[PDB]
């Protein structure tokens, strides 16, 4: 638009290297690429959660029969659900600016990665979400706990509990302030606590990767890995549509873009996932 | 239970103090609700009664069914002592249940003069009888959030 | 009741319900057994040794204490009356049974600590006590019998 | 049609409802039969060998027994209660059929005084139980065709 | 395609079928797999011990 | 050290077993899990294990 | 297969328990060592004890 | 109520001119606002909302955001008035709306609570150090839905 009744001619400006625009944004609370995507064809998805399980074996037996009983799992149901983001966007606008059209495209990418991001964690097993990690994870364990305990060893010990389980799990999923505040932490011996060393790390901790996500929340590690407790299965694969004959487009001149994706959500765990909760 | 009596109930409300038992006697102390068959997912999905009949797979945790829609119950039936004014239907799993034995007031759903059911979902339904039963003699309001007796 | 006709482990000899209650001099109403179906001199035999829990199932039937998720077959003090008849010979529990929410003595625990569930042996073999249907009461039987009462 | 009074033979010595139930139930549960037309049901249940027992095929609809006749086996215990004398009753009707339950009046055969057994047929008959129904230490009456009441 | 709610006929039925729908299998919790294992067929077996010793 | 410690004899060897014919099923359509094992001991040399308890 | 372990190398001897290892094995203690010390302390601790039979 | 003292039957917006009878300045009888009779576009809503960024159509007619982004241009933040529409209870065929400077009442999702502005990503918000500032006539009362100003 090059009309002057709001907008200026001064947010419209000329790139080419000179007189040079911003538009940059920052990333967080991820967990998408990491997992692994395969295709399906379906029209809803069955996951296994395992209950509590009553006994029909107890060791107090060695003359005596039987006795009737469960080992029970309970099966969730995920319907085939639609993710996508939009932007809409006036096209003179997008020309004029230059970066923007490019940048609208990477937006409606980073709000699609978010919304993925926020259902998948978020609640338990549900039929308008994809809900996972939190149902997943097992609590926190208080035996790792001490007084006045080091806020690095404690995610060294979280890291023994998972393999437990039998599980792969082979990083270390934080909350951006709660690992800062961790790594921040120095004994009075003069040691990191993380790992043992008087050099900069990049962030290791059990000699494991970390990857920041901040839907996990304060005070939370959770030590899995992605591939082996989650799984997409894809009933259609990513495609970008921009339609102007839409009812708004019409209105006045502009675009609208579409980004979008249609999923079921697969979780190859029943219980495998844990976390511990900080107390340092 | 395989009773009702209507007209307003007994007595108003999701409790009844002039009965206490009819099969058995009564259970001291609630329990927990967990959907499912007592899961460590504690909502959303289908069970959980919001008023009505419970079933216990576990000693100390209560739930609802999810085997057998538009027939009765099988095993075990338990009223509840209050939760007053709350209408049977959804889920209401992650709250205490107060559970007593058969004999008390609970709270229904669906059309008068019909015969009801228990659906997996947490819901009741009733209708004209071609695969309904059980329920005492029929005196079921249209209106919905009746109190019935079982 | 009859104490002391039991083998190693928490177990008592079979239970006739005499006491409490006793159908020759009365008659109520009848259900069927959905364990039983062995013993002579009527059947009931391996159907319960001395008097579980008996809880209504789909339509009217009754049977032991079974299952631990969907609907727990067994639970509440609504119990199955034996009569008089012959111990551990005349039991009755694989017939069609009258039952009553009144009656001694009521057996509950299994073989080793737990409350006890019945198989597809009349006699009892050791559930949980806190994943499976609790009446309230907790077993503090040691080994080698010694009476239970629900 | 659903009136108080007991029939599914002949009516002869006692059968009369007029409160409903010996377990505490005022009991009307109405449903189908899956038996269409083609009997000597289309006039009535009356005369020997007919049904007076009924068991659910593990629905809410009614049908004679899938039940082995040579082996005991778990009955859902309804009957199918007076629907207007000689006109239609039990199964074999294409219409709703009204059945109750709880000590109900049942259907015999063969002259005997007592001691009775169930046949899995659909109907109760003299025999020796050693396996087989009983109410008490024996089982009410067994003469030919007609309604005893329990 | 899109519930609008937590409550689902699909629920009580499969909507997919996979052998996998999610799993666990323990090896270390297990005594049996560690020690050596020869078969015997008899109801018993004898042994005789050793009581106690003072030593010197 | 296990292996010469113990050894586990085997009358049976561990198997499930899987039955959807019997009274119960006949009662009510059901269908029973089967898993059993029968099993014996043998101590070759068991007064060279130490047990120890943990304090903390 | 965890019961057939638990009863014959542990449990307590009782009406329907046994216990044939537990029963015969040699004392050992870590408490002479030290009362009160981390869990890690213990297993290394813990070692020791059986080089004095001849395990190393 | 339905009109005068709040507004019902709507599902953009609720209850307005509160205080009672016209106030505004400049104002007739208004004019229409549009987004349920559709406007050209609505910016943000990051949950269910129909609060976006509204603008002038270069006078006193206002409605929904016709430009782009989020810049300097004049005008007052207005109390939003919401009438009800002439169908039963679905939107169109609202009525025109008159424009309160000062009027009662809308919820309020800045910084302070007689304080706020309107903002890209939808509802109501406080500021930003590099453009606008926080300063409004939000009114009492909070609620956040597709419904709102209750």
């Amino acid at each position: 638009m090059s009309q002057l009744s709001n907008q200026e001619k001064e947010y419209l400006i000329s790139k080419a290297l000179e007189t040079e625009e911003g538009r940059v944004a920052l990333a967080q609370a991820m967990a998408n690429p990491i997992r692994v995507s395969l295709d399906y064809q379906g029209v809803g998805r069955k996951l296994l959660v395992v209950d509590p399980l009553p006994q029909g074996a107890l060791p107090v037996y060695d003359k005596d029969v039987d006795a009737k009983a469960f080992v029970i799992s309970k099966r969730g149901q995920v319907p085939d659900q639609v993710i996508e983001g939009d932007r809409i966007q006036v096209p003179t606008f997008e020309i004029v600016s230059y970066p923007q059209v490019r940048f609208s495209q990477v937006k409606e990418r980073r709000f699609n990665v978010i919304d993925r991001a926020q259902q998948r964690a978020k609640a338990d097993i549900m039929a308008v979400e994809d809900a996972e990690i939190f149902s997943l994870l097992e609590g926190a364990a208080t035996a790792v706990n001490a007084v006045t305990i080091s806020s690095g060893g404690l995610q060294r010990a979280a890291l023994t509990k998972a393999f437990q389980e039998v599980e792969k799990h082979d990083l270390v999923v934080t909350k951006i302030v709660m690992n800062a505040s961790a790594f921040a932490d120095i004994r009075a011996w003069g040691q990191n606590e993380f790992d043992p060393v008087t050099q900069h790390e990049v962030l290791q901790t059990g000699l494991f990767g970390h990857i920041w996500t901040a839907d996990i929340l304060i005070s939370k590690k959770v030590p899995q890995n992605t591939v082996y407790v989650l799984a997409d299965p894809e009933f259609v694969g990513v495609m970008p549509i921009r339609q102007d004959i839409q009812v708004i487009p019409a209105d006045k001149p502009e675009e609208l873009r579409l980004g979008w994706v249609i999923y079921e959500e697969l979780g190859l765990a029943v219980v495998n996932s844990l976390a511990i909760a900080k107390i340092s | 239970p395989y009773v009702r009596l209507g007209y307003e109930g007994i007595l108003n409300g999701a409790h009844d103090i002039d009965v206490a038992g009819l099969n058995g006697v009564e259970q001291l102390a609630g329990k927990f609700a967990t959907i499912g068959a007592n899961g460590v997912k504690l909502a959303g999905d289908n069970g959980t009664n919001a008023v009505g009949l419970f079933r216990e797979d576990l000693g100390d945790m209560v739930n609802a069914s999810e085997k057998a829609s538009f027939y009765f119950r099988g095993g075990e039936y338990y009223v509840n002592i209050s939760r007053t004014s709350l209408t049977a239907a959804g889920i209401a799993a992650g709250d205490e249940i107060t559970c007593d034995a058969d004999g008390k007031m609970i709270k229904f759903t669906g059309t008068g003069k019909a015969l009801g059911v228990v659906t997996h979902v947490g819901e009741y339904r009733a209708g004209n009888m071609y695969e309904k039963a059980t329920q005492g003699v029929t005196d079921t309001d249209t209106f919905i959030g009746f109190i019935m007796y079982v």
